[PDB]
């Protein structure tokens, strides 16, 4: 869902994107340069959303420039969450420009077992929704590209039929 | 157990009304026929991922086969392709040679 | 390298995404819902409303009111979709009253969404937004009444209709049923605000079935007697009493048509001349009458038939105006009397007879 | 309306009468019956939600002290964040049918002085519960409390 | 024809509403008068029975009159979707070998991937 | 016309629904005066519920006289066969639209050249349809095919596709020269006007929308009929700010798979 | 051996989902000469979709036998030889590809100065 038209002139760039919106470069590469990276940004939420589609998922929120949190130098951040079709659990996931790809699994509490039991809970019928965010580094799990991770994760957080 | 059994199940369901022996009934029976049909196979495709992740990570020595499999093949493809790019590159080269 | 000017970017990148809420937030104030403030919700990049009662005058009775305020347990409020203006409001419940036969026998939570949006006139947080959010929970409502009392009343059963339907789908929004020896049947049900009416829907799911739910003839009467007394036992019975004739009616040429009257009075006519009333009764009776002779007087007949003489020999076989009592069959030789069977092209005695 | 009037006039004319249901029966059951045959055969769930549903910044529970298990609740707050300061725990009352009404603040001046830092956080505090609007919760003002810390820390440093 | 019938039947439909109205209205009251202590004459009575066999036998006469209608019209729609009389039969019988080999093909193909 | 088979269901829904009114109405007087608790609402729920029928009767009257002032004027095994045609074309219709939006595919891959007739009947059988649209093929260089396309008295597409792949377009109006001083087509040029700008830059949107995978002649036909609903210009206002003119500009963008009218700030 | 059958069965399950859309199309696009070739086109397409889907219950019976680790366990939060052939394949494919980058660059500079030189002959 990101293609590009690129129409080269005597010392301009016109750029056309998929989605109806037009932007004129210049003869200098750092400003080409910078484009294409602020929109191989974006690529990584919009693959995440279009697998939560393929393999039965549900999205709650999605947003492709964000409004909180530090602040980026070369474009503009994006962020999703994603809710299991069980219910349980929940993933969620910040990509940058600059600072990427930030992502948190959202547990059902009951299943963090190092909690403080407030003292208000004393029902069972509290001890089903989902409190504890945890977050999981990126680095060191299978699949070579990003892509490919997000499938072997969002199919672990299943239940197990094997 | 034996998922791919009601698998088939849906997938005739689907045909059910057609090999028998006024709009809205043939409607929401492919509506329910149809959804279903989709969420067994979503079922089917998330119980093979699972079991690839548990095979990846118990043994990686699988996926250097495959990997090496793959590399070779496409090798051949590059091979193949540049050869057939020189042949009608001499080719026309004695074509335009003619005049 | 240092032309961008990045924190004009963020601060427009920020009050464009945030200012959707401050209407929205007005709106459940204006209509005099509870909720909390708007606040960062989790990870610090999305924003969420969550409301803590829904409106007290929902329009049933208190007892319901409060089951249904033990089972919520969050209202939640986001944002999504390309333009930024679809809103998805997320409900959980508890204690779920009943089982399918789908993957959803799990550790009692279910989750609803709901999905709104508005037009591109009439901006995103707007008067209609709620209103289309309190239409859909007053049909939920409305629908989990008989749902309860369905469920209340599923372990007192007569034990007939145990083995002949079984529940599909209940998404507190519609309910499917399964029904048929074979499980070859379907039945919808659920309440709308456009027309104020429960709609009852019929499909065909199944390998053992004819072309259509052989129930298409009588989805009015079903349709008006299930809006006069909303009950599940009531329609299940009426369906597993009346399942048996009308498979052996539609099978009829179509001479002969159909007339549904009120339900499990049904009326056929041959041709432009002759007429047949049949009624069904519980505990495998029907009653043939001939139709033509009006009940309350002799000297006047119906305005367009005429009588067919000879007919009660006829029906007393399979067992002047003599022919105006009923005559009761058993739901077997019904069968005989209506399919197609060879001469002792495939007729019927009854054609044979009438001809 | 139209059409129907004879009807209107009879009912109305006969409505409020001992034996109105006796003669309806008498005079509208036979042919109904014939023609058609037989007929048919201690502490709020409020409280205890919003409190589940609060960010992990705050661990608040019941007071030890004081009454309990009636319309009108006391908690004690504290505050773990690794990236703000200690405070004074900023307990709160919260009276009968808390939705569609406001809880109130107990104010402890001399726990807050003595301390240049404390008691700019007390005259934040105050400045932003002046700004809070009516009939809001408690999640906001505990939202309040972290944020007119972070500011008053801003501001110091 | 079923139209013409249609234009003539539904003002008789109506003098049938009316005057089942009027008689239901009558007779209750005339029961209502016997029911309290005061006196009036019966004279025609014209049971109510009659009027609902007059006018649910007529609403069947409508009924069928619009059904065989909406069937005709349907029938000639559908056929002229699809000169010499013997080529019209040879149509006729290649159309439904083909519906009946497509049919069976289905068939046989449900039959043998399962069953 | 098909009006009058609608004409008659509604007519007959219209009469079963009076027959089941009147019953309604009897048998809910049949029976008679309930409880609800105290004596007034006891007084008034009783005439509400006898006044609804009533009225509800009348309206279907009403109705059904407003229907009737707006209607108007080996066999059987034969028959079998035609009522089994059209209930097998809706059966699929219905299950295509359904499994095309969910596509399951991952990858093309397991584990272009076409005769120039076959482009040009192609284009053509574009052609027949489409009154207004005319289309004109040439192939000065090549075998790279340009369409001039001239819309009404407004638009005139000049079109450049690549072996039946549209791969480039720009219109202008309806005055400008689109021919060379040689005769030939001129393919690298501006029209000169604002708005014809803003529609080459949706033409090139649209273009790069509109993409099957393994068939051609759809992306061509959807093109087409996009393309179509530019004739209706300049006498359609938007669909959000109601005027025409947004910074001296008509409305020019005309919404995917639904082909209503707006300006491009409103998206 | 056996992740290469996994993904074989999942490959199968989007051809079977592909080919029930393709039926339901052709179905869709018959219209009462050519008609016997439709026919034979949906006999082989229907035989094979059931080899089809002989073979993923094939691939399933072998796959299902050979789960001791459960998941949710293997992902890591915040708390011999095979590798040196390998290099070589790598080092020798990326050599390869930057050969076809010369190529490349070499082949649109040609059709850049053809397409240049072409224009203006008029
Ligand atoms: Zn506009």
């Amino acid at each position: 869902s990101i293609q590009l038209q690129l129409n080269i002139g005597v010392e301009q760039i016109r750029v056309v994107h998929r989605d109806g919106r037009v932007i004129t470069l210049s003869y200098q590469e750092q400003e080409l340069q910078d484009f294409l990276l602020s929109q191989m940004s974006q690529h990584q939420v919009h693959a995440v959303q279009q697998l939560a589609k393929v393999m039965g998922w549900q999205v709650l929120s999605f947003s492709n420039h964000v409004g909180l949190g530090p602040i980026e130098s070369i474009g503009n951040a994006s962020a999703i969450t994603v809710a299991s079709p069980s219910g349980d659990y929940a993933i969620s996931v910040r990509n940058g420009p600059e600072s990427g790809s930030k992502i948190m699994v959202q547990f059902p509490r009951n299943q963090c077992k190092d909690l403080p039991k407030s003292d208000v809970l004393q029902d069972n019928k509290w001890s089903h929704l989902r409190g504890p965010f945890k977050e999981v580094q990126w680095n060191k799990m299978e699949g070579r590209n990003f892509v490919y991770k997000m499938e072997l994760l969002m199919s672990a957080l299943s239940p197990c039929l094997l | 157990s034996t998922l791919v059994d009601e698998l088939e199940s849906s997938f005739e369901a689907c045909f059910a009304s057609l090999v028998s022996q006024d709009q809205e009934e043939i409607r929401t029976g492919v509506d329910q026929c149809i959804q279903k049909f989709l969420d067994i196979a979503r079922q089917t495709e998330c119980f093979f991922l699972q079991k690839r992740l548990q095979l990846s990570v118990q043994k990686p020595e699988q996926v250097i086969k495959e990997d090496v499999s793959e590399l070779r093949n496409e090798l051949q493809r590059k091979d193949a392709l540049v050869q057939k790019h020189l042949t009608k590159l001499r080719h026309w080269q004695q074509v335009l040679e003619d005049i | 390298m240092c032309a961008f000017n990045k924190v004009l970017a963020h601060f427009v990148a920020m009050c464009d995404t945030n200012m959707p809420f401050v209407g929205l937030r007005l709106e459940l104030s204006n209509l005099e819902i509870p909720h909390q403030g708007v606040q960062v919700e989790g990870d610090g990049f999305s924003h969420a409303i969550r409301l803590l009662k829904i409106p007290p005058c929902k329009g049933i009775t208190e007892e319901t009111q409060k089951a249904l305020d033990r089972s919520l347990l969050d209202c939640t409020f986001r944002l999504q979709g390309r333009n930024n203006r679809t809103w998805v409001a997320e409900l959980v419940f508890a204690n779920c009253p009943l089982n399918g036969t789908s993957t959803r026998e799990q550790g009692p939570s279910r989750h609803v969404y709901l999905t709104y949006e508005n037009l591109l006139s009439e901006p995103v947080g707007g008067r209609k937004v709620v209103e289309m959010f309190l239409n859909d929970w007053n049909s939920i409502a409305r629908l989990y009444e008989c749902v309860l009392e369905f469920a209340r009343s599923l372990p007192d059963i007569p034990a007939h209709l145990n083995i002949f339907s079984e529940v599909r789908v209940y998404n507190y929004r519609k309910l499917i049923l399964c029904y048929g020896t074979t499980k070859g049947s379907s039945i919808s049900i659920q309440w709308n605000s456009i027309h104020q009416k429960f709609h009852i829907s019929l499909g065909t799911v199944g390998p053992n079935s004819g072309c259509s739910n052989c129930h298409n003839t009588i989805l009015h009467q079903l349709q008006e007697m299930f809006n006069k007394t909303p009950n599940v036992v009531q329609l299940l019975q009426v369906l597993f009493d009346t399942q048996a004739p009308l498979n052996a009616i539609n099978k009829l040429p179509t001479c002969f048509s159909i007339l549904p009257q009120s339900s499990t009075h049904i009326r056929l006519a041959f041709r432009n001349m002759y007429c047949i009333d049949i009624y069904c009764r519980s505990r495998g009776v029907v009653a043939i009458r001939d139709g033509a002779y009006s009940l309350f007087d002799n000297s006047k007949l119906v305005e367009g038939f005429y009588p067919a003489p000879g007919l009660k020999t006829f029906l007393n076989m399979f067992v002047s105006w003599a022919a105006s009592i009923p005559t009761i069959l058993t739901h077997s030789a019904l069968n005989i009397l209506l399919l197609p069977s060879p001469t002792p092209y495939l007729c019927s005695p009854l054609e044979r007879f009438l001809g | 309306q139209y059409l129907c009037q004879p009807l209107l006039d009879a009912v109305l004319a006969n409505i409020r009468s001992p034996v109105f249901n006796h003669s309806l029966y008498r005079t509208f059951v036979p042919a109904m019956t014939a023609i058609h045959g037989p007929p048919i055969t201690s502490i709020p769930s409020v409280l205890q939600g919003e409190v589940a549903r609060l960010d992990p910044k705050f661990l608040v529970n019941l007071d030890p002290s004081h009454c309990s298990n009636n319309g009108t609740v006391h908690l004690i707050c504290k505050l773990d964040d690794k990236d703000l300061p200690s405070v004074p725990p900023l307990e709160l009352s919260v009276p009968a049918d808390y939705p569609a009404q406001s809880p109130l603040w107990i104010d402890r001046q001399w726990q807050y002085d003595a301390n240049p830092f404390l008691q700019s956080v007390h005259r934040c505090m105050t400045s932003r519960l002046l700004q809070l609007p009516d009939k809001h919760s408690v999640t906001a003002l505990l939202n309040t409390w972290a944020q007119s810390v972070h500011q008053a820390c801003l501001s110091a440093a | 024809d079923p139209v013409q019938r249609y234009k003539m039947l539904i003002p008789q439909l109506k003098e049938s509403l009316q005057t089942l109205m009027k008689v239901a209205a009558q007779n209750l009251i005339q029961n209502t008068n016997i029911d309290n202590g005061q006196k009036s004459s019966d004279g025609p009575i014209q049971r109510f029975d009659k009027c609902l066999e007059e006018f649910y036998a007529l609403c069947d006469q409508l009924e069928l009159c619009l059904r065989l209608a909406h069937e005709c019209l349907s029938q000639s729609c559908d056929s002229a979707k699809h000169l010499p009389y013997p080529q019209y039969l040879a149509v006729i019988k290649a159309q439904i070998s083909c519906a009946k080999d497509i049919h069976t093909a289905l068939l046989d193909c449900a039959n043998k991937v399962t069953g | 016309v098909s009006v009058n088979l609608e004409a008659f269901s509604q007519a007959i829904s219209a009469i079963q629904a009076l027959r089941s009114s009147v019953s309604r109405v009897f048998d809910c007087l049949k029976d008679g005066m309930r409880n609800k608790e105290t004596l007034e609402g006891r007084e008034k729920a009783f005439i509400a519920h006898f006044q609804d029928n009533l009225h509800s009767v009348n309206r279907d009257l009403n109705e059904l006289e407003r229907l009737s002032n707006l209607v108007g004027k080996l066999y059987s095994q034969l028959l079998q066969a035609y009522k089994w045609s059209n209930k097998l074309q809706y059966h699929a219709g219905l299950a295509s639209g359904l499994l095309n939006q969910q596509s399951l595919k991952r990858s093309a891959n397991q584990m272009l050249v076409l005769p120039p007739q076959y482009v040009d009947d192609v284009i053509s059988r574009i052609d027949r349809m489409f009154p207004e649209m005319s289309i004109h093929l040439s192939r000065p260089n090549g075998t790279s095919a340009m369409l001039l396309v001239t819309l009404g008295k407004v638009l005139k597409v000049i079109v450049v596709m690549r072996s039946l792949f549209i791969d480039r377009t720009i219109v202008k109006g309806y005055n400008e020269n689109v021919y060379t001083e040689d005769g030939k087509l001129d393919i690298w040029s501006k029209s000169n006007y604002q708005v014809f700008q803003k529609v080459t830059d949706h033409a090139t949107t649209a273009l790069l929308h509109y993409q099957l995978p393994q068939m051609p002649d759809v992306v061509v036909r959807s093109f087409m009929t996009w393309l179509r609903s530019y004739i209706k210009l300049f006498q359609a206002p938007c669909q959000r700010c109601g005027k025409f003119l947004q910074d001296g500009l008509p409305p020019t963008w005309r919404d995917f798979r639904t082909l209503e009218a707006f300006h491009d700030t409103c998206r | 051996n056996t992740a290469s059958l996994c993904r074989i069965g999942q490959e199968t399950v989007q051809d079977i989902v592909y080919r029930t859309m393709e039926i339901f199309q052709l179905l869709r696009n018959m219209q009462l000469g050519t008609y016997q070739d439709r026919l034979t086109k949906l006999q082989d397409n229907l035989r094979q979709l059931s080899v089809l889907f002989r073979k993923l219950r094939l691939v399933y019976d072998k796959c299902n036998e050979n789960d001791p680790i459960p998941v949710e366990q293997l992902i890591p939060y915040v708390e011999s030889e095979e590798r040196r052939e390998i290099a070589e394949v790598n080092k020798k494919l990326k050599q390869k590809n930057q050969q076809l980058k010369q190529i490349m660059d070499q082949l649109r500079n040609l059709i850049w100065d053809i397409n240049a030189m072409l224009a203006m002959r008029n």
